[PDB]
């Protein structure tokens, strides 16, 4: 399927963490490097979503009412494929790995605890490359923003990757008839956890302590 | 206007 | 489609509200009122879950975690039905439709805004009866509890709901043959509308002004 | 236990 072929090739080049060598380990050092990397991985967001076929087209204003509404689901989805052959582990990037102690010690056990479960399921449904790639445009298209302007268009652009979907599946594995409609019932807990995410670095925000990049910063403050 | 900036950018 | 049938004629009577007529109208008067009609209607889900093919085969355990996670969802699904054929109106129950107006006076603007949306979204859709009671079936199979005992029967019963939306699609909508995946891509809104609100009422539960029955407040306290 | 003895009862 050629949308899939397109996503595939579509895919950006992973980042770095770079946590700095010289800070202490803190809660705070933990939430800094992750704020830091997602400011860093919404700059490519937005570069591959222009690569979308027909998210170009729509208004400036729709592509970023798409963007505003699924930023944290495309981040998030990221860090579940990254984690798929680690157990227990999420891999925020290949030098930023957190096991369960570190996530207490970031305060993120329950977010992340929720964010493993997504990996859990992927793993027993053995997520490939094209149906991640595929349910990340899809994240976005079917983003349920309140301030779309071309309705019809979104509608299509979501139909457009549906099927590339679909037809994936009818081709990829016939053994499960289902195996499309399985994927598209994940997108409720990627959406749930994508809110606590949001909820909980803007209150990470209210309270002043970790540092944030202006793009992060305006990306939180648009969904709440 | 950072969104609106990097979606117009390149 | 038999599982569709079935889940028609298990379709529970409706109930009233009764809004107390002696009480001023109030914010307190409001949530009261939908908190009563919220913990009676939770007793007619619990004996319609029954109902559903494979449920009560399940432990009991099990039966308690999916409906632990899922009331809300069931609870808003039932309100945006109800609601389909209302202009900016929310059918709560016959007795009580809450406009905009009453949406602001009991605080519930923000709420009742997103759940509108779901009632738009389906609207657009032209939602059937068939797939209302599918689709509250597959949101109580879908819900994602962190605490199943029995992963594989639980994956059983979602398949078993999905393949009758499949069917029922393929029967009576072929000339939309996505026309079940675009009901499986609503359920990611559904989820977050349920999420809000089960935020929102518990924050009401803790300001310990508004009076909430035993097992509202039971569902509430297993959700957060 | 009310949702416990809800699914028990009848």
């Amino acid at each position: 399927n050629k949308i899939v072929s397109h996503l595939l090739v579509a895919e950006p080049e992973k980042i770095y963490a770079m946590p700095d060598p010289t800070v202490p380990d803190s809660d705070i050092k933990a939430l800094t490097t992750l704020c830091d990397l997602a400011d860093r991985e919404l700059v490519v967001i937005i570069g591959w979503a222009k690569h979308i076929p027909g998210f170009s087209t729509l208004s400036l204003a729709d592509q970023m009412s798409l963007l505003q509404s699924a930023w944290m689901e495309i981040l998030i989805l990221g860090v579940v494929y990254r984690s798929l052959s680690f157990e227990d582990e999420l891999v925020y990037a290949d030098d930023y790995i957190m096991d369960e102690d570190q996530s207490k010690l970031a305060g993120l056990l329950d977010l992340n605890n929720a964010i493993l479960q997504l990996v859990k399921k992927y793993k027993s449904m053995k997520l490939e490359k094209e149906e991640f790639v595929t349910l990340k445009a899809i994240a976005l298209a079917n983003s349920d923003s309140m301030h779309i302007e071309d309705v019809e268009a979104v509608q299509k652009l979501q139909d457009v990757l549906h099927e590339a979907l679909q037809d994936y599946e009818a081709g990829q594995h016939m053994e499960d008839p289902r195996r499309a409609g399985k994927m598209l019932m994940t997108l409720p807990l990627l959406r749930q956890t994508s809110t606590k995410a949001v909820q909980h670095f803007y209150n990470i925000k209210l309270e002043g302590k970790v540092p944030m990049h202006k793009l992060f910063l305006e990306m939180l403050e648009a969904k709440v | 206007s950072l969104l609106l900036h990097l979606l117009k950018s390149q």
